[PDB]
């Protein structure tokens, strides 16, 4: 029961996707052949674990997870990769040819060639399931699959499951690893076509995780592999409490009852502490006060924005490791005291905790140090709204000349399709700046 | 009160129905005005290559006529 | 995989295609014999994107040699890598063209396209997933030039859906004696402009003031000039041959480089450029940016940049890189459109050329172009407002509204160039 499967489209998608699945098989303890010696359940069970790995008779774990990409060389590294043997070739889909970064390409001219499939491919998976409690899609803003193609499937995925949940996380894109100048075009797109459709989307600024890798750990020029190992602790962060079961583990659908105020907001702020060092963590034990100091230092956010500057409607603090409550309540009380947290006057000003006890773990060979103990907090602020407008201006500044858009004409859109997706990014906008003002 | 339980749910399946509904058909009405959109730009894209197409004939009638 | 057809046309054609397939040859281990004597997985990876893989793991280039003399095409079989070409790609005429658009266009040339068009065919049908087509050819001569946007319009017909992509060489008086080169150029722009996706734009004003004032050659002959196509061709090339991330296929590159569908014609330069009688990560880009190491004779400081496209090869620190680019564009902003934001992209390639450690090479959109081509205009109506040497071309059947259309055609891409410098955000 309470299944959960993970759609990874395109290379962002893909590739986050590989990061997080090799984490979550070290944290289960999962062998690259699907072994898992401690499951005395074989063939399958209904462990917390079972919500995100189906099992075979001949004792195999499997990803509930499928991967998409309109080409084929990112999934074909998955295909001859360390984990080959963990999916079956069905979970795999490949086309020949890319969306070229052009959003159209990918919802229509290309991915239209190969949506059934994957919906035939996502059906076989939900099958298995007992009682399926949504989907994770992971893609990127940018891309032409990431936005196109994405946007297809959730619109897809609404008629074939109904008000079933689906969450996104979504790569925002940053100048200093971005393929295409497009890239605020298909941003936008995919975001007022999606946003009818996902109930819960967790933004992840490229240029943060850029610059978190830059600064706490080290790293002159980080690569993908830093970005998104980074990235998988975050969502294994996330998804801890549907893989594992505790007294004091929170549901992730509770948090996200207090996230959600209405059905456009629905983009929460994660904040990920601590991100240190094998050198600087040998001196230090960072306790439970210093982590969630940590939470509310805006270079540690997963978007580069300014929560000073909004006002919150929730606030979560999800833990990891050797973590108790009295020092969660000691470690909370010093923050309220000493930090800039204003709510909306609508909504409770409490902050909701859950802790996992299994303690995080890291991939060998990375860069980020093995802790003790960590925490996500997952906010609500008004001030992620700032990421829309730095889109929109940019947006804007190309769109005023229609620079690029007979690209996206060619393949059949029209400018009406621009306007509108623009507009509903204008309204969303506003939506963020009423919902922070006070009643009357 | 049944009756009010009995609307309420039925409420609820009727707006659902709804949302799939109308999902089905703005997409459906996306994919066929998308289909029309690109092969009515490739179909100029060819009507005017098969108009050079034919200029090319006229130069070459034009040049048999002056011998 | 994602297969490219290369079309090499007339003689400025084959010569630098002849060219360019011997740099990409030695780059990817081939010998003349098509044999792998490589010693990087590196080169093969991304193999099928210019080569068959024939029998005896043997690698052919998929190119076509398109000529109306046989006199080119005999040498490049007789040339260094002759033996490596498919014998039945090997496509000419008797007659010649005689440097006449119109004999290349209209009456030679079309005897012979379908000719052309059966072996484009074969070629297309073998790729897995055909890409699109590179055109190799000059504008002044009458096969490449005539014959070859002739070719462009015809494989445009069947492939509609497909990557048109050209290597363009303008006529210049510093090179060439014929003086039916304006006349030649501006018809064959006038093509280029409606059935192209992305032209680069080899100059070769350009080419012989490089070889003159930068590399000291008093005398530039032909293969002085097609060294410097050739290092050109395997800089914008290398993101569709060796594993990267951005521009990695034609039609990436075209939806970076390509704001508007009639602004495709490419500024190329390249780092360094020294005479042979005589570096770091900052002067590269310093070079790589200056008029000096311009492929095309257009000063970018007397207009400004739609896109860039700047590709580093060689060991190096990319966080240099990195920083070198942030630093020129914020120290020369003046000189991009505010309007297309982050226009400016970088790419890394490990493997350096043969005879370089470190190299740049840069892919230019700039409105300063129309200098290109506001000097073609200048060369064509002064022979035209005299009606210098029409009757080559009415001859075969061309009428003189065909040459005005084409000068309004190239007049209103100047101004579409200048329109888009003028253009301002606030
Ligand atoms: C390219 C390059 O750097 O050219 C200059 C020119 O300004 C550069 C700066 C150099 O340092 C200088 C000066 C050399 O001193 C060097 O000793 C040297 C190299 C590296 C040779 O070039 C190589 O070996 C490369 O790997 C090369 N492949 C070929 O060129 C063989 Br088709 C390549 C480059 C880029 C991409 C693929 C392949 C060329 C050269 O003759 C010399 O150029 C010329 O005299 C020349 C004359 C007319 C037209 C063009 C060049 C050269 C020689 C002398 C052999
Ligand atoms: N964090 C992270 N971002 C990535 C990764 N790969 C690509 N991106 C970002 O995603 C955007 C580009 O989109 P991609 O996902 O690569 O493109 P795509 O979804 O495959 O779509 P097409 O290739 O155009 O068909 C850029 O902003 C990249 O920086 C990755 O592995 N990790
Ligand atoms: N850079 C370069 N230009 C050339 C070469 N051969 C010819 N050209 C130029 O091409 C023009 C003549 O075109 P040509 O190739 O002879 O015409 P065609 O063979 O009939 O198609 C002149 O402006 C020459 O300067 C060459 O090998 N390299
Ligand atoms: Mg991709
Ligand atoms: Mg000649």
């Amino acid at each position: 029961m309470r299944e959960c499967i993970s759609i990874h489209v395109g290379q962002a998608g893909v590739q986050i996707g590989n990061a997080c699945w090799e984490l979550y098989c070290l944290e289960h303890g999962i062998q690259p052949d699907g072994q898992m010696p401690s499951d005395k359940t074989i063939g399958g069970g209904d462990d917390s674990f079972n919500t995100f790995f189906s099992e075979t008779g001949a004792g195999k774990h499997v990803p509930r997870a499928v991967f998409v990409d309109l080409e084929p060389t990112v999934i074909d590294e998955v295909r001859t990769g360390t984990y080959r043997q963990l999916f079956h070739p069905e979970q795999l889909i490949t086309g020949k040819e890319d969306a070229a970064n052009n959003y159209a390409r990918g919802h229509y001219t290309i991915g239209k060639e190969i949506i059934d499939l994957v919906l035939d491919r996502i059906r076989k998976l939900a099958d298995q399931c007992t009682g399926l409690q949504g989907f994770l899609v992971f893609h990127s803003f940018g891309g032409g699959t990431g936005s196109g193609f994405t946007s297809l499937l959730m619109e897809r995925l609404s008629v074939d499951y109904g008000k079933k949940s689906k969450l996104e996380f979504s790569i925002y894109p940053a100048p200093q690893v971005s393929t295409a100048v497009v890239e605020p075009y298909n941003s936008i797109l995919t975001t007022h076509t999606t946003l009818e459709h996902s109930d819960c989307a967790f933004m992840v600024d490229n240029e943060a995780i850029y610059d978190i890798c830059r600064r706490n750990l080290d790293i002159e020029r980080p690569t993908y592999t830093n970005l998104n190992r980074l990235i998988s602790q975050i969502v294994s962060s996330i998804t801890a409490s549907l893989r594992f079961d505790g007294a004091l583990n929170v549901d992730l659908t509770e948090f996200q009852t207090n996230l959600v105020p209405y059905p456009r907001i629905h983009f929460p702020l994660a904040t990920y502490a601590p991100v240190i060092s094998a050198e600087k963590a040998y001196h230090e034990q960072l306790s439970v006060a210093e982590i969630t100091n940590a939470c509310f230092e805006p270079a540690n956010q997963m978007v580069k924005c300014d929560p000073r500057h909004g006002k919150y409607m929730a606030c979560c603090l999800l833990y990891r490791g050797d973590v108790v409550p009295k020092d969660v309540n000691a470690a909370i009380a010093t923050i309220k005291t000493k930090r800039s947290i204003q709510f909306v006057d609508w909504c409770p000003t409490g902050f909701k905790v859950g802790i996992n006890y299994q303690p995080p773990t890291v991939v060998p060979g990375g860069d980020l140090a093995k802790v003790q103990r960590a925490v996500c907090m997952l906010s609500n602020t008004t001030a992620i709204a700032e990421a829309w407008a730095r889109l929109d201006h940019k947006f804007d500044l190309m769109y005023a000349k229609r620079a690029f858009v007979h690209w996206y004409v060619g393949e059949g859109m029209e400018e009406g399709e621009f306007s509108e997706a623009r507009e509903d990014m204008a309204a969303l906008e506003k939506d963020y700046e009423e919902v922070g003002v006070d009643s009357v | 009160k049944r009756e009010h339980e009995r609307e309420v749910i039925q409420k609820a399946i009727e707006e659902n129905n709804n949302f799939i509904k109308m999902a089905k058909e703005k997409l459906a009405q996306k994919m066929e005005s998308n289909k029309e959109n690109r092969e009515a730009h490739l179909a100029a894209m060819l009507e005017r290559l098969q108009e050079k197409d034919k200029h090319a004939e006229e130069v070459r009638k034009n040049k048999e006529l002056k011998e | 995989m994602r297969e490219i057809v290369h079309i090499q046309a007339g003689q400025c054609g084959n010569q630098i295609g002849a060219k360019f397939w011997e740099v990409i040859s030695d780059e990817h281990g081939i010998d003349p014999t098509g044999s792998y004597h490589g010693d990087s997985d590196l080169q093969l990876e991304r193999i099928n994107v210019y080569y068959n893989e024939a029998t005896g793991n043997k690698y052919v280039p998929r190119a076509i040699l398109v000529d109306l003399e046989p006199g080119t095409m005999d040498s490049v079989r007789s040339g260094p890598f002759g033996q490596i070409f498919r014998p039945d790609n090997f496509v000419f005429g008797q007659s010649g063209a005689g440097n006449n658009w119109a004999k290349g266009h209209y009456t030679e040339g079309a005897e012979l396209v379908d000719s052309v068009l059966d072996v484009v065919r074969k070629e297309s049908e073998s790729c897995d997933c055909l890409q699109g087509f590179q055109l190799t050819h000059s504008l002044g001569g009458g096969t490449g030039s005539g014959m070859g946007t002739l070719l462009i319009s015809k494989i445009r017909e069947e492939y509609p859906d497909r990557i048109m992509n050209t290597f363009s060489v303008m006529p210049s008086p510093k090179v060439s004696d014929t003086v039916v080169e304006p006349y030649n150029a501006t018809l064959s722009v006038h093509q280029l402009v409606e059935n192209t996706d992305e032209t680069y734009c080899i100059d070769n004003e350009a080419l012989y003031d490089i070889c003159f004032r930068t590399l000291k050659l008093t005398t530039p002959t032909y293969g002085d000039l097609n060294h410097l196509v050739s290092a050109t061709m395997s800089g914008v090339t290398t993101c569709l041959r060796f594993p990267g991330q951005l521009n990695a296929d034609l039609r990436k590159l075209a939806v970076n480089m390509v704001p508007f569908p009639r602004l495709h014609f490419f500024m190329p330069g390249f780092a360094p450029l020294t005479s042979r009688g005589s570096l770091t990560v900052p002067e590269l880009t310093q070079q790589m940016f200056d008029s000096k190491n311009m492929m095309a004779a257009c000063d970018p400081r007397h207009g400004r940049y739609l896109t860039v496209a700047a590709i580093f090869r060689g060991r190096m620190s990319m966080k240099e890189v990195d920083e070198q680019m942030l630093n020129v564009q914020n120290k020369n902003s003046s000189y991009f459109v505010e309007w297309i934001p982050n226009n400016v992209k970088t790419a890394v390639c490990d493997i350096p050329p043969r005879g370089l450690k470190m190299s740049a090479t840069f892919i230019g959109n700039s409105t300063a172009i129309q200098e290109l081509f506001k000097r073609i205009s200048e060369q064509f109506t002064a022979m035209f407002r005299r009606k210098a040497f029409l009757h080559w071309y009415t001859g075969e059947g061309m009428d003189e509204m065909e040459f005005t259309e084409a000068e309004s055609n190239m007049n209103d891409l100047v101004s579409e160039y200048q329109q888009y410098q003028d253009a301002t955000a606030d």
